[PDB]
């Protein structure tokens, strides 16, 4: 209700609430790929917690296919299916800290 | 000696043979074949043709020649 | 010295530019300076310069615009002079 | 025997260099108020809620994290065939004992 | 001996000599260009073959840029006469020499035979990737000819800066013109080839810096870095030729020295780090574009004091001596000419009026106007006026006010419509366009067969 | 510039003077053998580069172009939201990455683009103010300028007031012609 | 009265060298490849017997304008490896968060650049030696059994690395910055191995250039290490 | 929207967004000072 | 946390998600062409876009680099692998606005046209409900 309350909360509800504008996390550039990765990112841990058929996780979809080409989308669900999708492995199974 | 003081001695003194002219020229002629010679060479590998009729890619009037 | 001829900076400043090496020196460090302040100082300064009710109206604004409200212009000028897209036909 | 450069120069510079890069850093961060305190973590809030039931013993050490999860991927399928987290530990409490 | 030889003049003939015979393989290119284009259709490449016209344009831009213009005003009159003006008998390394020319035919017969043998595909003279990476062996053929070229670049490089250490007079305003190219190409060169590696390893070693999660973007940083100074390498030697001639031709000297040779300083300092105003249309971050918008526009001032410097020393010339001399008139033309390429120059720096300007006609008309006309006619001029010293003969073109009149008329007649078109708009580096653009590229066609047939009047 | 090399010239203390200058110019020359011709070739050199007016331009524009050049690169590394030197955020997933979105918007509302914006309407015939209102908060509401960029603006009155069209061609009166006929909200 | 330089008038090594290039491109085999460049060392080497031999002219310039030489080319290796810090950069928003391993901060980078300074101090006690006029054997043979460590530990990082090029562009960049470096270290042996003493002390210009790269190369190699391991 | 025959179209043609309107009007800006540059120096091309 | 995860109430209480449509424009050919068809210019299948609206158009290119240019609506984007570059657009008029690729692309960079037609808002709701 509160006319600040979008960016109360979180950044990310901002562009949920307005799905087709700019994200306040990367406004500032042209290039949107950041962007693309991040939501994708953001559907995959939405399943985790609540499942592909809860109404929250799609919507996180439709999210991402705001501003994911969907030749780039096929190719990371299908990493993601498979289970090499490196946004998606759960984080007791990364290597990002091993060896340096 | 004084045939040596100038550089290219018969050129310049006027009494090279005229070949080393041709042989030029004929170079350059040769250079500018490297872009006549292949067009027609491509043009028929993928058409038949060396060169096309002009607009023949595009529909035609029937009396078109 | 910024948009200066040099020989006044000669003339008028003889003790000043008795070094020229130095003097030479001067007017890189001094335009070097100004080039880095405008960045950060006239574009980079976050969240400023958006008082747009503080634009400055000149000595010259106010010329022109009383010189407009004592005639009809002013108001004449404001006046929507169109609000509707197609005319009536007859 | 005649000086081209500063009798100090390659000290000079360098650390000279690394000291006013460390010195503007800290001011454009004072500048635009950016959180100074590093996180090594993590802030994906679910998981590490889940990292707490497993140092307070509420999840069982070992356990996977695909073994939490809502929705698994091919490969994590292949894996929890072949998950046997009691196995594991009993494995893990044989070796202390042999150890002592 | 002929390939054997050492001597700094000979090899200064050679390169001019080479450049003539490299160029008739350039201008061929240009007329099968202007040929396709005068209508809508085919007219001379089958739509099965337009890959030809791809790689026409590909080796036009390549051969005439650094086979050509760049052999001839930074390889020809330089090595003629910059030992001459240094007062010293020979160049400071001989051997170096002649390897230099060698290496330069020796690319120049790889090139063309790639396009004998090769498949014939084109990605632009700019090569970028992903196109360039994804083509047949005639682009691992053309990156071979570039990087030989660029070993020759740079060890004649090495052999200009060398003079400066026994130069036994003073450096004059062309001396200078040459050192400062030199130094642009030992900055410039090595960051090229490290990208031209880059290219080669995504091409030949299963390298992936040009495939998704590598930013292609970066290539055009790198080629750019090089590719701006690489105009500001062809042009600066045109200048130091243009002073030259100005000041004997009108028995003027030169007025402002110093402020001739720092603008040649402040152009290199200034084109070293304006590159990105290339890559305007990528979308680059908002102060980055500002930045590079305004370093840009910053280098008109350099380059007018110069221009304005030739001015004066044509002004005031005694009138008994005669002013039809084509040497002359050469220079003159390019003080007229370079002014409309370079004011073209300032309207695309601006990016928003690039945004409609980039990848169009007007950017051709842009850089021809700079090159096809200025460079080559400053090239000329400086041969002409040293006919005596070279004393070359056999042709008509000393005292010829007819050739000076037609070149100038039918050049404009080539490059002022592909301004016009740029707002019709026209794309670059396209054969077939819609038909009302015929007009304009049908009166630039006449005007480059007519431009050819100018160039047979001489002999 | 004297011309005879008993009269001294004056030098400057520091690290860019008459004195540093002759130190270090003849240290790679073979022509400065002997104290006399050392001297009359650095005095040479003096009167023809630093007593020579219109050098000094040239110096005024290289330290302008050198300024700007390394403010702009520095600024990017110091607040650019996407140039990265640390690497605690790119050890994180983009969702986790709190410390580096903190750049951004301070970071998108720089002080030159709040005090030019507003002159669109040197530019824009039509509805110079189609942009200017946004809900969301991220950048100020937008209030077209008053008067003409300063500069080659000739083809526009110097104050909008003077203009006798402005008014109606503004978003809002199109607005309402628009929203008059039932074509569109905007 | 004599002239100021002797000219050279005639070489024909330069259309040999020219020539030999253009076999590697012109080849059906790589065996052709190999035995080609082994005329290319040849043809180089006569190139530098004929520097040796310009020697007799007693021309003063000749050392400063081969010193400066060498100068122009050191800057040429440099913008060349900051081309490549700059590819590697370039990407940096792409790295350490992707699902590979990358090199440990304590081992490799520490024994490397322990054993690369140790070759700096063999050559400038070299240096040393040769603005005292003296000699010691053992020098070389020290750089012999550092160069061959160097080369051993070299070929089995690669070799046990279980990542690679086509991974990442991490991975890509690593790879090559390393190899480069390499490079620059293999042309060390090639000048290095010719070294002995020459009876006209400082005005050799070899002793000066291998000074000035070894230096070079080992302090790139800071600049590597900082970059990729630390 | 559509190129047309022998059209000049200085600067641009048909503009039908605002920022359309903005890019021929920066171009229209420039172009007087253009003129003036070049007349201003051609006129002085001259014995 | 659900609310970890923003989404609007609406869906939350049922309310249809929407899909994504996608489609494919590609040149029409010499001899497909009809009596009044713009030669090199016209496509098989346009993108209509409404007028008085701001629309956002992220532009992107899949292989090689492309380049998205409408003269009229003042767009030029390159369509770079690896970039998603935003673009925002305001149309004011309705008409049909052709373009061209921009950027060397291969063999047919000449042939793969630019073709936008702006209409009412009204006509774009109708049209997209039908398509
Ligand atoms: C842009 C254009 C327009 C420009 C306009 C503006 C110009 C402004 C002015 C510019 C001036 C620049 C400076 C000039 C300085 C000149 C100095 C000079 O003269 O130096 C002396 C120099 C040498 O004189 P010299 O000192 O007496 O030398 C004595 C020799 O060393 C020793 O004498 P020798 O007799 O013993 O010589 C040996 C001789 C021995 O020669 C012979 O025995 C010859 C026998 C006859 C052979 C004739 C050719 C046969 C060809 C057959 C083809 C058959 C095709 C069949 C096809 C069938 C199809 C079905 O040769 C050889 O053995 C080797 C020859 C190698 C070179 C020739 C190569 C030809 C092309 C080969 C192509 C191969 C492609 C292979 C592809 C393979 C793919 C698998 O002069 C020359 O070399 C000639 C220069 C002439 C021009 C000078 C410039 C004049 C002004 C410009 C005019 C315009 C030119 C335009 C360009 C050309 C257009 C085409
Ligand atoms: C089982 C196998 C096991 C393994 C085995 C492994 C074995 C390993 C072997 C490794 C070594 C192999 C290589 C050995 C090289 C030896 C070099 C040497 O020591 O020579 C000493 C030797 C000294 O000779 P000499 O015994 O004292 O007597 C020579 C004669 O008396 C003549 O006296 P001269 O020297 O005074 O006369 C020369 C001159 C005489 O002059 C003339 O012929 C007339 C004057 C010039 C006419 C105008 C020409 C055009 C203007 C050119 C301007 C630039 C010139 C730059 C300088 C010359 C560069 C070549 O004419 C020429 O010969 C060439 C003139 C220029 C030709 C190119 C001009 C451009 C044409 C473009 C056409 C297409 C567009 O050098 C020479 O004289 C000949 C050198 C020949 C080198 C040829 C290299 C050609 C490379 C071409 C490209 C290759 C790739 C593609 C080829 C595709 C083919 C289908
Ligand atoms: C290039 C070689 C590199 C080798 C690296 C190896 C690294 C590991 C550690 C080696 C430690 C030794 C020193 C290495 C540094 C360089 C030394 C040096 O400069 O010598 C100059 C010295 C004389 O040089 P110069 O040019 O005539 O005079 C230069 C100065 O003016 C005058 O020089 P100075 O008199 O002032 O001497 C400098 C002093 C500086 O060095 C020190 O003081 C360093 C002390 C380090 C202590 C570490 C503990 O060096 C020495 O005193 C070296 C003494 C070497 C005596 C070698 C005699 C022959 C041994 C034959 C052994 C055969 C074994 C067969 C086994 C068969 C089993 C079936 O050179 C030699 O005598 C040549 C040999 C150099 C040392 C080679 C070391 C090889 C070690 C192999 C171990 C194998 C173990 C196998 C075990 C098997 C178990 C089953
Ligand atoms: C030697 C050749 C040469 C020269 C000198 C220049 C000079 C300049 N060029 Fe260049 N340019 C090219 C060759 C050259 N260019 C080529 C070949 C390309 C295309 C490459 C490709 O894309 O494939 C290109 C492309 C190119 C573009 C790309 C446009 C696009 O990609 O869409 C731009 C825009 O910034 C540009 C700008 C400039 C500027 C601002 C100058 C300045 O140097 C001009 C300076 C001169 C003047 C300004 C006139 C003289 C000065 C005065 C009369 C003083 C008074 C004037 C003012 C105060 C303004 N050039
Ligand atoms: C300096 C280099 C140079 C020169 C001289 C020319 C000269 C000419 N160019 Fe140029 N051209 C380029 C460099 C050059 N060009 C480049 C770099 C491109 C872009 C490549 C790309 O798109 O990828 C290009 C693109 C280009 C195109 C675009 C094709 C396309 O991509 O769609 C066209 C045709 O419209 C064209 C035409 C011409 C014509 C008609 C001439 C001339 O024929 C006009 C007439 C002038 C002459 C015939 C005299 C020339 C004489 C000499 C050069 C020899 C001089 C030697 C001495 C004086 C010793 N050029
Ligand atoms: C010799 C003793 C041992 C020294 C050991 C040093 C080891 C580490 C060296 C690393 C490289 C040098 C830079 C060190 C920086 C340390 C501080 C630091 O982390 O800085 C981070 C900061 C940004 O960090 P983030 O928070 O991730 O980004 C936020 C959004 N932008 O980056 C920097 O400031 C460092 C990078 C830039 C360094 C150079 C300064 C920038 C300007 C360069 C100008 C170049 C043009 C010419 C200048 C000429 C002189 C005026
Ligand atoms: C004498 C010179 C000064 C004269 C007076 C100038 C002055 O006061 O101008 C004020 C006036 C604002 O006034 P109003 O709009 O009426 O009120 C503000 C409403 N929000 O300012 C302006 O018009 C803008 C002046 C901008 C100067 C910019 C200087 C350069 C800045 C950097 C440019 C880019 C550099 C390269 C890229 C850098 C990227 C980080
Ligand atoms: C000549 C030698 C000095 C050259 C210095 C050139 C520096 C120019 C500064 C340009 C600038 O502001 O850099 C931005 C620009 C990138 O901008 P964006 O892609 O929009 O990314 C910004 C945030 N993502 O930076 C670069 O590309 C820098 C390239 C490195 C140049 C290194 C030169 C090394 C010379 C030795
Ligand atoms: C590489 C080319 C470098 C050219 C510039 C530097 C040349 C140079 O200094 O070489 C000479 C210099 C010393 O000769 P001096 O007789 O002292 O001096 C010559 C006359 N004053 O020679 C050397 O550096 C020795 C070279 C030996 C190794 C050669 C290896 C060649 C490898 C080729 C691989 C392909
Ligand atoms: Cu696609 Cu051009
Ligand atoms: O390129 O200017
Ligand atoms: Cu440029
Ligand atoms: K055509
Ligand atoms: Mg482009």
């Amino acid at each position: 209700e509160s006319a600040d309350a979008l960016f109360v909360g979180t950044l990310d509800r901002l562009t949920a609430e307005h799905p087709h504008t700019d994200d306040p996390r990367f406004a500032f550039q042209s290039n949107q790929w950041n962007n693309c990765e991040l939501r994708f990112t953001q559907f995959c841990r939405c399943t985790r917690e609540l499942g592909e058929d809860d109404p929250r996780c799609k919507y996180q979809y439709y999210r991402a296919q705001t501003v994911c080409h969907e030749f780039l989308l096929e190719d990371w669900m299908e990493h993601r299916h498979r289970g090499t999708c490196d946004l998606d492995i759960m984080p007791d199974r990364q290597v990002i800290h091993m060896r340096g | 000696n004084l045939e040596d003081h100038f550089d290219l001695a018969e050129y310049m003194m006027k009494m090279h043979n005229p070949m080393s002219e041709y042989l030029y020229w004929i170079a350059g002629f040769v250079s500018g074949l490297h872009g006549i010679l292949p067009l027609l060479h491509s043009n028929y590998y993928f058409s038949g043709m060396f060169l096309p009729r002009d607009n023949d890619n595009t529909q035609l009037c029937d009396d078109s020649w | 010295s910024i948009f200066t001829p040099m020989d006044w900076m000669f003339y008028y400043f003889p003790n000043y530019s008795r070094d020229k090496v130095a003097l030479m020196a001067r007017q890189i460090k001094i335009h070097f300076a100004i080039g880095f302040a405008l960045v950060f100082l006239v574009y980079h300064p976050p969240y400023k310069g958006a008082d747009y009710g503080n634009f400055h109206k000149s000595p010259l604004y106010w010329y022109k615009y009383n010189q407009l409200e004592r005639s009809g212009q002013l108001q004449e000028n404001l006046r929507i002079k169109r609000d509707w897209f197609y005319d009536e036909d007859p | 025997g005649r000086r081209l450069l500063h009798g100090n120069y390659f000290t000079r510079y360098l650390f000279g260099s690394l000291a006013v890069i460390w010195i503007a850093e800290y001011a454009a961060a004072c500048q635009y108020g950016i959180p100074r305190h590093r996180n090594p973590n993590w802030m994906w809030s679910w998981w590490l809620e889940k990292q707490n039931q497993i140092k307070n013993g509420e999840i069982p050490a070992n356990t996977p994290g695909y073994a939490m999860v809502k929705w698994n991927n091919e490969a994590e399928q292949r894996w929890l065939k072949t998950l046997n987290v009691e196995a594991m530990n009993e494995e893990f409490a044989r070796r202390r004992e042999a150890y002592y | 001996f002929y390939i054997l030889v050492n001597n700094n003049k000979r090899i200064g003939i050679y390169y001019i000599k080479l450049s003539i015979i490299i160029g008739i393989l350039g201008i061929v290119l240009s007329y099968i260009i202007r040929v396709e284009l005068y209508n809508s259709g085919n007219r001379i490449i089958k739509y099965d073959n337009v890959n030809y016209y791809n790689m026409v344009i590909t080796l036009h831009g390549l051969l005439m840029i650094f086979y050509i213009i760049m052999p001839g005003l930074y390889g020809g009159i330089p090595l003629y006469i910059l030992p001459i003006l240094s007062v010293i008998t020979d160049i400071v390394l001989p051997r170096i020499n002649n390897i230099s020319i060698i290496i330069v035919l020796i690319s120049y017969i790889v090139v063309i035979n790639s396009i004998v043998i090769e498949y014939n595909i084109g990605t632009g003279w700019t090569l970028y990737p992903p196109l360039s990476i994804i083509g047949t062996v005639i682009v691992n053929m053309i990156l071979y000819g570039l990087i030989i070229i660029g070993i020759s670049s740079i060890i004649s490089a090495i052999n200009f800066m060398n003079i400066l250490i026994v130069i036994d007079g003073i450096i004059y305003v062309y001396i200078w013109s040459i050192i400062i190219t030199s130094v642009l190409l030992i900055i410039s060169l090595p960051i090229l080839n490290g990208i031209l590696l880059m290219i080669l390893s995504d091409i030949y070693f299963n390298s992936i810096y040009f495939i998704l999660n590598g930013d292609v973007v970066l290539y055009q940083h790198l080629f750019w870095y090089f590719g701006h100074p690489e105009v500001y390498i062809l042009i600066l030697p045109a200048f130091g030729i243009i002073s030259i001639i100005l000041s004997v031709l009108n028995n003027k000297i030169i007025f402002g020295m110093k402020s001739m040779i720092l603008a040649i300083i402040m152009i290199s300092i200034l084109g070293s780090i304006v590159w990105a105003h290339h890559i305007y249309t990528v979308g680059l971050e908002l102060d980055t574009k500002i930045y590079f918008n305004n370093l840009t526009l910053i280098i008109s001032i350099p380059t007018g004091n110069k221009i304005y410097n030739w001015i004066i020393l044509y002004i005031g010339s005694y009138n008994i001596l005669y002013n039809g001399y084509q040497s002359l008139i050469f220079s003159i033309m390019f003080i007229i000419i370079f002014i409309i390429g370079g004011i073209t120059g300032i309207i695309i720096s601006i990016d928003i009026i690039d945004i409609g300007l980039h990848d169009t006609y007007y950017i051709v008309s842009h850089f021809h106007y700079i090159l096809s006309i200025g460079a080559v006619i400053s090239l000329l001029a400086g041969i002409l006026l040293l006919k005596d010293i070279i004393g070359y003969y056999n042709v008509i073109i000393k005292i010829n006010k007819y050739f000076g009149l037609l070149l100038f008329i039918n050049i404009n007649i080539i490059f002022t419509p592909q301004f016009i078109i740029g707002f019709n708009v026209m794309p670059r580096r396209i054969l077939e366009y819609s038909d009302n653009i015929i007009v304009w590229n049908l009166i630039s066609s006449i005007g480059s067969i007519s431009t050819i047939l100018i160039l047979l009047s001489i002999f | 510039p004297p011309t005879r090399l008993s009269t001294p010239l004056y030098s400057e203390g520091g690290a860019f003077t008459v004195n540093w200058w002759r130190n270090r110019y003849g240290l790679y020359s073979r022509r400065q053998t002997d104290p006399m011709l050392a001297e009359f070739l650095f005095r040479q050199q003096v009167k023809e580069w630093f007593y020579d007016v219109p050098s000094y331009n040239y110096a005024a524009l290289v330290g302008l172009a050198l300024g700007i050049l390394v403010a702009v690169i520095w600024r990017h590394f110091l607040f650019n939201p996407d140039v990265y030197v640390r690497r605690q955020e790119l050890r994180k997933m983009w969702p986790d990455r709190h410390r580096q979105f903190a750049y951004a918007v301070p970071y998108l509302n720089p002080q030159l683009k709040n005090l030019l914006l507003p002159y669109k309407n040197s530019f824009i015939d039509n509805e110079p103010d189609y942009a200017d209102y946004n809900p969301v908060g991220l950048r100020p509401q937008r209030v077209m300028a008053i008067r003409r960029i300063p500069g080659f603006f000739w083809a526009i009155p110097q104050y909008f007031f003077e203009d006798p069209l402005y008014t109606s061609c503004s978003t809002k009166n199109m607005q309402t012609i628009y929203k008059k006929l039932g074509y569109s909200e905007l | 009265f004599e002239l100021n330089i002797n000219i050279i008038n005639y070489n024909y090594l330069g259309i040999i060298i020219t020539v030999i290039i253009s076999i590697y491109i012109y080849n059906n085999s790589n065996i052709i490849s190999v035995y080609n460049s082994n005329l290319l060392l040849i043809n180089i080497n006569i190139w530098m017997k004929y520097n040796i031999l310009d020697m007799l002219n007693l021309n003063v310039l000749d050392y400063k304008i081969l010193l400066w030489i060498v100068v122009i080319i050191i800057s040429n290796e440099i913008l060349l490896f900051v081309s490549f810090y700059w590819i590697y950069y370039h990407n940096y928003i792409n790295y350490y968060h992707v699902n590979i391993l990358i090199l440990n901060s304590y081992n490799i980078v520490y024994n490397n650049i322990i054993l690369l300074t140790l070759l700096s101090t063999i050559v400038n006690i070299k240096f040393y030696n040769y603005i005292l006029s003296y000699y010691k054997y053992i020098l070389s043979y020290l750089i012999y059994y550092n160069n061959y460590m160097f080369n051993n530990k070299i070929i089995l990082e690669y070799k046990n690395n279980s990542n690679y090029t086509n991974d990442s562009v991490y991975m890509t960049s690593y790879f090559y910055i390393i190899l480069l470096h390499y490079i620059h270290i293999y042309d060390s042996i090639i000048l290095i191995v010719v070294y002995n003493y020459v009876n006209y002390k400082n005005i050799n210009n070899y002793y000066i250039n291998i000074n000035i790269y070894y230096h070079l190369i080992e302090v790139l190699y800071i600049v590597i290490s900082i970059l990729l391991y630390l | 929207d559509i190129p047309w025959p022998a059209r000049t179209d200085w600067g641009g043609h048909d503009p039908a967004t605002p920022f359309a309107e903005l890019m021929i009007n920066t171009h229209s800006m420039f172009w007087p000072v253009a003129i003036f540059i070049y007349v201003s120096a051609i006129y002085m091309v001259k014995k | 946390s659900p609310e970890d995860y923003p989404t609007p109430q609406k869906y939350l209480e049922g309310a249809p998600i929407p899909s994504w449509y996608s489609f494919q424009s590609n040149l029409v050919g010499d001899m497909d062409l009809k009596p009044g068809m713009a030669r090199m210019l016209e496509v098989d299948k346009r993108l209509t876009v409404p007028t008085r609206t701001h629309i956002r158009f992220l532009i992107t290119g899949a292989d090689v680099i492309h380049s998205w240019s409408v003269p009229s609506l003042g767009i030029k984007c390159d369509a770079t692998p690896g970039r998603l570059v935003k673009i925002n657009t305001f149309i004011q008029r309705e008409g049909v606005f052709y373009g061209q690729c921009s950027e060397l692309c291969g063999t047919l960079h000449a042939f793969m046209p630019i073709v936008v037609e702006a209409v009412s808002p009204e006509a774009f709701a109708a049209h997209a409900k039908k398509w």
